[PDB]
């Protein structure tokens, strides 16, 4: 026929002659024989691969915590390379002027607030000369360093989840089959206020799923675990770190038009305070582009 | 010219079954593969991750997220404050991501490693005796009872001590994931060791759990998970 | 020649992707009313095969695809590759194709079978895309993994009528890469390439508006007491 | 590769448990009326292949299911692994499964086989079991093999009606290990799972209640007359 | 391509063939197996375990534990006691594990071996002759002819004369299981040799058999068993 | 005989398949291949050569000789001459030697080579921008925003500066022939770098544009060209 | 005997002479009226399968012809080599020939499918042939192509009548050899071995004789606005 | 069964024991491995292969112009040789009193003028000795050099496409199924001067089809770039030279039935008049048989 170039042999062959005509996959070997775990799931401690790459420091701006950040699938940021990249155009770099901590508007964090989730790269778009660089380039690459601080006192109480879900789809707010809204899912750097559940919860133009239990894809927390995310508790630690390299079955995509990370705060265990009287602690999000890359200049996409 | 012959099973189409097959486009080439943070070449893989299980759910809870967590306040007397029956069907497990990767197999074997977590002020302290009761046993109904199992002391102010090992305790090999009573994995409850005693009377704790599988977890028999359900067609 | 040792089975090999989404499950059931019938392929129509999917936000995969038919006589497939008309009916002259991949079968024979290899246009399937295909302003703006790809279709005729109308399209995915890891999906589907959940179960009369969740998690009388 | 010599045949090679038990018989019989047939899969019906297992305590086998049906046109088997709700009819949503393993055939073209191998659980088949699922006092306690093992049950239904609606499933333990050996019975079985051999042959009338061993002992009219 | 041709008996399906066939549930991780106590790899060597012939059966004593054991009484002349037709498919072997055993099998070779054992007080003592009539013989009718062909003097006080081990005397090469004229096997008798002599006038003996199979036992052509009927389903 | 089995897909017709065929004729002796100029191998080195895109496709100029050329004048300010949307399924392209073969294939990949010819007389001079805007770009509508994508500065009195390499800019690894907004491939335009000045006032130039593939296009996924149907049977 | 190693796929490979054509097509339909069909073999009455091989003015090919009929119970062809008379009716004598090569099949069995090696007689098939057979003032002259070869006829006859009446023949050019690239065609073809494109839409009636180009080209409304 | 005398193996096997009984055609390797362009399309440059065998002069007549003839499918004309050919007679080659250049009836170039086609070698039928032998012999071949020039001045404005179409197959003038006339598809040397597209020109006798945008056979113009073409800008050059080999499926043809090339002449850009006064200009063809054989020598085919 074809081949190609307890314990049972098999003589490799494909009856019809080209691969994918094969049947399904095995793991062989070449000779007799005679795994339980995956650490890039499960989020490593960016310690568990190497701390060389980092007191923390990009473009500029410093942040002094770094044992404690959370590596995303074991994997660190690095330039697209070569011979995984499509177009031969040498990419931009802007490095040290774009690739810096741009600290957001801080939120209260009350009780009964439900959480709020940022849509990246699309909260940096006017941020600096990296909000500048998505314009005036057709495609674009970034990892990414979440560092979310919410400090309080050891009166109070609660606990916070922040996690980073890639390619996160929400969910129409309810009903008929609708497109959520380009402009509902592309708040800019203020992110979502999560406002629901609730019947009332308005129903036009797309607007996205309020529900934070079902992560407004309809799948539940508690699972949201399998993402990259830390618990910040504060009886324990008051902020976070994360570091997501560039996820994407592309090697660059626009920037505008897709979001391809999410940063989600869900406060887990709601806000009590103690013998203190302060009923709300502000929670600040940070965020570094870092190791991004820009290719295809044109006319700033900005309307 | 060749005396072949066909048996039974030959002109059969099996879902499960393993042939090759001819190839419509040929000669098309896939585009390159590149490289995609995050591979998973096994799905126990998700299993092994924890995930919080929705400990409370009552009547009032479910559907909200307050249905992942406990309150605890300060008692005179050790009282049972949570009870997990070990099972991969029942909505506890079900739901996470240990149990619903479980719910595609007919059975499983290896050990559950359960977390607790609690969610209080600083100043509180508390100890908490975490107890699996075997298979075979009943559900313990006080301390002396449930001590004298496999069980732990949770103690905050450490978090070294939350995690509880479920251990494999079992006549067969493997176990049914759907509930019987012939294979029944047993009972994990907690309980009041001490106290949890608040800075000031009248405080409160709130107490979370995840589940996550060892890595001698296995698996067996793929099957349809109960955990989805097609009513009407998707439109 | 070579001799490919593996091994009988090993602990959890039921449970790699490769033997996981291996199997060839249902994705669509078409009729052949008028002789004529069409498929566009796609695994959103079934919910139980769409949801093991989604435990994985990627996927590279071949496909083979399994007709079954109750019908007879003879019968005839044509892979339709994008851009192009598909035939509208039997008796149409596009069926007369130099290039379109067709299949021609006899359903009292066997089962017809062939491979589909990864279309996917981008080096993986988007299961989730949180992107639009048009700009900003653009009017009409597909949210999620619908302008991603098009997996082509299937357009279906019967040249000798005989028996039954109903098709099934079984396909397996082969040559599993799955990447990046998901919670399972908490909630019963409403729609298709749509990621809602909210059910909106009736719409003549009154008490319209009310829509459900429809998830799986159920209660218990009392915490402790289990 | 491995050129594997044995013999033609030994003296006893008639005799070993794994020809003994090496024929494929019929384990039961369904009708398709409704075009949907459902069999939980177990030996106990059929007294003749129930009484050669039972020389055994404990076994240990493969098994391969082939199914001969008088009807035709297509048929659909599917293998519902324990722990899940069966298809309960034909056009039930169920029989779209991603995951549960089933088969294809039209019934003219060939008989369909496939393989079981050894589910046991336990690491044998207890063909006797003298003890209880639950504990003491439970309510409902369930003597002998049955609460042991389920070997899974097949699901039939026909997508093209045509012929009869006969099923029959003859299945062959393969690769059979037997361990403890018993007396045969002597005795007509009365029931399944149940070992007890009293008859009852009455239900409705008088004379009800008097019941029989049926056993296999006859006798002769004198002794050092035969 | 390949010119390939099917000839009759291709397409069939025959019960007792032996084919290869598709595993329905691939990548199943069977159980591991332990070492059980007394595996069994043949049957016939439950044929060459000991059991008891029920040679007394007759009107009353068929049904009760009695149908086991013959009376013998002291006699002032020789009486022939106990006749065991040589059939497998006679009542009295065909229900032993010898016997059942080979009511699967259409005809047999070999000898039988038959035990005598005598229930009684240690004071009586008797001698037996237990004679066996090659094919084609009558059965004696009077000592004398018992005497002339295959016999032993069974005495007890002894228990190491117990046995006799029919001898396979036969034209063919196999005997019919089912009894015919043509291959019928012969007669085991018992008569008194001397006497059983009680410790006291009026004393009784009891006098059990046993059955098995000896090394040199074969069988062949497998079939169904009489041993077996159905009439009626299994619910 | 030999076990064979005959799967899924095996009595299966499939256009697109590879398979031996019994020889009717046999022994027939085809006729001597000689050497004939101009053999072509591959269908992609009829893209490669140069061919004149139908730039001028309106009213009127459509079915005529006049619908390859442009009209050039002098004018005060820049203008937008020309827009080529660069699509394979597009009147521009699909009529080419480029277009017409791409639309073979479901898509494509690699560089169009876009070569401009101005017919004039040998008096006039003139420099033009040739602009390439990438994927996701609006249309310029002026030269200041056509100018920061790809361009050159093609000059009359060199005729070296004439060809922009359209580059290869995409995020996928392929680009659908069909135009859909997803995959959109850009825009080239053509525009008034200085002026088109004419040896007298009043005097025109007229301007041909051809397309070809670049070494490194490729093709995949073969199928029905839209450029060809029938409508009734050729007799 | 030898490997011959090759390659899964190359870039362009879809694109070479031998992928593009090596594609098993329509080349005409016929009817069983009577019980008996003839084809005369050409490519030229297709237009999809006509335009592919018309970029090149010469070819040089086997080719392979696959008939799909909805016919049943049993079927001739017979290939009948030019230069003789084929025969006429089913019941015709002719059908017996020594020598003539004939194909017998049971459409319900499979499809049939031989090959026919490169006839051509000119070491390469003329698809433009820009002359004539016969000299200057002769009287009728053909043009073109039709004189230069005859690929031989295909005669049909049904000896069980049974089903449908439509014979399809698909055939596949394998082994191709490509010579002189030409420009695709613009327009739709109005005859056979006729290369004039002039439809002339109408016939009985007034407004005869505007005819029309039936070309591919469409208009846009400005330039530079595109 | 028979065989003959990413990397997939196979062994090589005729189950059918024939060539031609084989599937399709691949390309083979004897061992692991581990093409773009064809320069022979294109009309490479007579430099591109090589300039030895060339300033031109063939057969007593001299063109003085050489970097830029296009040498059609990058092959050089020659003699049939032998094992490519049918008979074994000897053929004749008449050189150089039968090789040379003839130049044909000028014509004028105006505005609104359509086009021109010759076919060969009929153009040359009544062309000294070489218009002899093709009457006198059954069969022949004949190479050819093309030379078309046309001058104008720095003020006049236009462009030709002169390309040479292998086969060229006119199609009739419109309607019904007709082949054009033997006589209007071999012209002699004036050629046919292209006077539509209208719904007015005549059809009767099987006229050819007067549309130069259709090529006359239905195919557009600018894919006329196929064939071996050179594009003449009165900006740039006056003139033109291509060297054909002998294009044919047959070793040799009659001459007189099959026209194997058409010279085709398109005014791709009208001629517009500068300040000059001058409205049309001679377009002139020189044509030079070049390596000409003859064999089947008869009485003159000449009616």
């Amino acid at each position: 026929g074809a081949q190609v170039s307890s314990v049972i042999k098999y003589f490799n062959i494909n009856y019809y002659k080209d691969s994918a005509s094969s049947g399904l996959s095995r793991q062989d070997f070449s000779q007799d024989p005679s795994t339980l775990t995956n650490p890039a799931l499960m989020s490593p401690s960016v310690e568990a691969c190497g701390y060389s790459d980092r007191q923390i420091t990009i473009g500029n701006s410093t942040i002094t915590t770094s044992l404690h950040t959370v590596l995303a699938y074991g994997e660190w940021p690095t330039y697209l390379s070569d011979i995984d990249a499509t177009s031969v155009d040498k990419p931009t770099h802007p490095e040290t002027s774009a690739d810096r901590f741009y600290t957001l508007d801080s939120v209260e964090w009350q009780v009964g607030s439900h959480g709020w989730w940022w849509k990246l790269p699309d909260a940096l778009k006017d941020m600096g000369v990296f909000g500048q660089n998505m314009y005036y380039h057709s495609m674009g690459r970034s990892g990414f360093i979440i560092h979310t601080q919410c400090n309080a006192t050891k009166f109070h109480s609660g606990a916070l989840i922040v996690a980073v879900i890639p390619e996160h789809q929400l969910a129409y707010v309810g009903g008929v089959k609708v497109n959520v809204g380009y402009d509902h899912t592309h708040p800019g750097q203020s992110g979502h206020q999560i406002r629901g559940p609730s019947q009332s919860n308005d129903r036009s133009g797309g607007k996205p799923d309020e529900d934070p239990l079902f992560n407004c894809n309809g799948t539940l927390l508690g699972n949201i675990t399998i993402f990259p995310h830390q618990i910040i508790n504060l009886r324990t630690n008051n902020s976070s770190t994360i570091v997501v390299p560039y996820i994407n079955c592309v090697p660059m995509d626009n920037m505008l038009k897709h979001n391809n990370l999410s940063l989600v705060i869900i406060p887990l265990v709601p806000l009590r305070p103690g013998s203190s009287g302060i009923n709300s602690v502000p929670i600040t999000v940070t965020i570094a582009p870092y190791k991004s890359e820009f290719s295809g200049a044109m006319e700033a996409q900005r309307q | 010219g060749l005396p072949t012959r066909l048996p039974s099973g030959s002109q059969q189409f099996m879902t499960t079954e393993d042939e090759q097959s001819p190839n419509i486009l040929p000669g098309f080439h896939p585009s390159k593969k590149i490289h995609i943070p995050g591979m998973i070449t096994n799905v126990m893989h998700m299993a092994r991750v924890d995930s919080f299980i929705p400990i409370n759910n009552i009547q009032g809870e479910v559907g909200k997220v307050s249905m992942y967590y406990i309150t605890v306040t300060k008692k005179t007397v050790t009282e049972r404050i949570l009870v997990l029956p070990l099972e991969m069907s029942n909505t506890l497990f079900a739901t996470t991501l240990l149990g619903e990767v479980l719910n595609y197999y007919a059975n499983w074997s290896g050990s559950i490693t359960i977390t607790f977590m609690c969610v209080c002020d600083a100043f509180s302290t508390g100890k908490f005796l975490v107890a699996y009761t075997p298979p075979g046993g009943k559900l313990p109904e006080d301390r002396k009872q449930a001590m004298l199992g496999v069980h732990i002391i949770w103690d905050l102010g450490l978090q070294s001590s939350c995690t509880i090992v479920v251990p494999w305790i079992s006549s067969g090999f493997y176990r049914r994931t759907k509930a019987d009573s012939f294979t029944h994995g047993g009972y994990v409850s907690l309980w009041y060791q001490t106290a949890f005693v608040p800075p000031v009377s009248g405080g409160t704790g709130s107490i979370l759990a995840t589940c996550s599988a060892c890595p001698d977890m296995s698996v067996r028999m793929l099957r349809d998970s109960p955990m989805m359900e097609q009513k009407n067609e998707l439109q | 020649i070579e001799t490919r040792y593996v091994y009988n089975t090993n602990t959890n090999a039921e449970a790699d992707v490769e033997m996981f989404l291996g199997r060839s499950a249902l994705w669509g059931k078409v009729t052949l009313t008028r002789q004529y019938a069409k498929w566009e392929i796609n695994f959103q129509e079934q919910a139980h095969i769409r949801k093991k999917f989604e435990f994985f936000t990627y996927l590279r995969f071949d496909m083979e695809v399994t007709i079954v038919t109750n019908n007879k006589g003879l019968m005839q497939i044509m892979f339709v590759p994008p851009g192009i008309d598909h035939p509208e009916t039997h008796d149409d002259r596009k069926w007369d194709s130099a290039s379109n991949p067709s299949v021609f079968f006899q359903p009292k024979s066997g089962f017809p079978r062939f491979t589909i290899p990864f279309t996917g246009l981008a080096s993986a399937y988007y299961m989730f895309y949180d992107g639009y295909d048009k700009p900003k302003g653009s009017d009409n703006n597909e949210y999620g993994i619908a302008p991603t790809n098009d997996m082509g279709l299937l357009c279906f005729r019967t040249l000798d009528n005989s028996g039954g109308n109903d098709v099934k399209i079984y396909v397996k995915p082969k040559h599993i890469t799955a990447w990046v890891p998901r919670p399972p999906r908490a909630t019963q589907y409403t729609h298709k390439y749509s990621t809602n959940y909210h059910y909106k179960p009736n719409s003549s009369g009154p008490d319209e508006h009310v829509l459900k969740d429809r998830h799986f998690i159920k209660t218990r009388p009392l915490i402790s007491s289990a």
